[PDB]
């Protein structure tokens, strides 16, 4: 039936209540979601074929890259809050995985720095209450899922994406039955 | 395209 239980996806067992009905799960140091992000830009396709009203929500995780990867899921918390990701995505994958250049918090501030985040604003939003509670909201919900690795998705916290049964014999072919699987699964 | 960086 062209989308089978266990083939282009899994069922939770036990599903996930006050889930975002998109949810992805990343991290910066993982090469994998460099791929996911930049490369096959699985998200931005996902974004293309979602229904009306269904946004696409995006959580970093803690569990690489020790001190700093928690350091790297309170930026993202940043990132989200001021609403820039799109703005330092690219630059913190790059710091962390191409130049390396990103060893401490400090490096990860000034990413947002250069990419006109103010010194001011960050800080401000680093000890924020809303940083604050995403980054606890980003922590419950790879809990909630039982997050086993990134990059990874999840439907209505119910279903998780599985490309490992999708085809793979083009990219393009690929990335489309990844955004459909995510859609129809949106709307079941 | 599907691989993962697993705990």
């Amino acid at each position: 039936a062209q989308y089978e239980d266990g083939k282009q996806y899994t069922t939770l067992e036990k599903p996930v209540a006050g889930a975002p009905q998109v949810l992805e799960f990343f991290s910066f140091f993982c090469p994998h979601a460099y791929q996911f992000e930049e490369v096959l830009h699985i998200s931005d396709n996902v974004k293309k074929k979602l229904p009306e009203g269904v946004k696409m929500t995006k959580y970093h995780v803690n569990f690489m890259g020790g001190d700093l990867g928690k350091d790297l899921t309170q930026a993202w918390a940043v990132a989200m809050a001021l609403g820039v990701e799109d703005k330092v995505t690219v630059p913190l994958f790059e710091g962390v995985q191409k130049t390396q250049t990103i060893r401490s918090a400090s490096d990860i501030r000034d990413v947002f720095i250069n990419a006109g985040i103010k010194g001011e604003e960050y800080d401000a939003a680093w000890n924020s209450f809303v940083v604050k509670s995403l980054v606890a909201q980003q922590e419950k919900a790879a809990a909630d899922v039982q997050l086993r690795g990134v990059p990874a998705m999840f439907v209505n916290g119910k279903y998780q994406l599985n490309p490992q049964g999708m085809d793979t014999s083009n990219m393009d072919v690929f990335v489309q039955q990844y955004a459909d699987t995510v859609k129809y699964l949106s709307e079941k | 395209p599907f691989a993962t960086c697993d705990s």
